[PDB]
């Protein structure tokens, strides 16, 4: 349960998985020149 | 024609002389672009109605 519609899309892509505390995962997100 | 289907292309590689390079079809004009360069220029999205 995280959305409810969705109406008009642009862009779609399905990519591989990317993934006491085992595991340690760092991102970075970064929104320069559109990409 | 009153419910013309449209069909957005995004994120592929639009291959435009196979279309150009066929005999099958009676009309090929481009309005704004020519046929030519096609094949090298690149587009945010394709409409096709
Ligand atoms: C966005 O969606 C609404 C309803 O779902 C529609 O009326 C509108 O034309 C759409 N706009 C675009 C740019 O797709």
């Amino acid at each position: 349960g995280v959305y409810s519609s969705a109406n008009n899309c642009t862009f779609e892509y399905v990519s591989q998985p990317f993934l006491n505390f085992k595991n340690l995962r760092e991102f970075v997100f970064k929104n320069i020149d559109g990409y | 024609v009153y419910a013309w289907n449209r069909k957005r292309i995004s994120n592929c590689v639009a291959d435009y002389s196979v279309l150009y390079n066929s005999a099958s079809f009676s009309t090929f004009k481009c309005y704004g672009v020519s046929p030519t360069k096609l094949n090298d220029l690149c587009f945010t999205n394709v409409y096709a109605d």
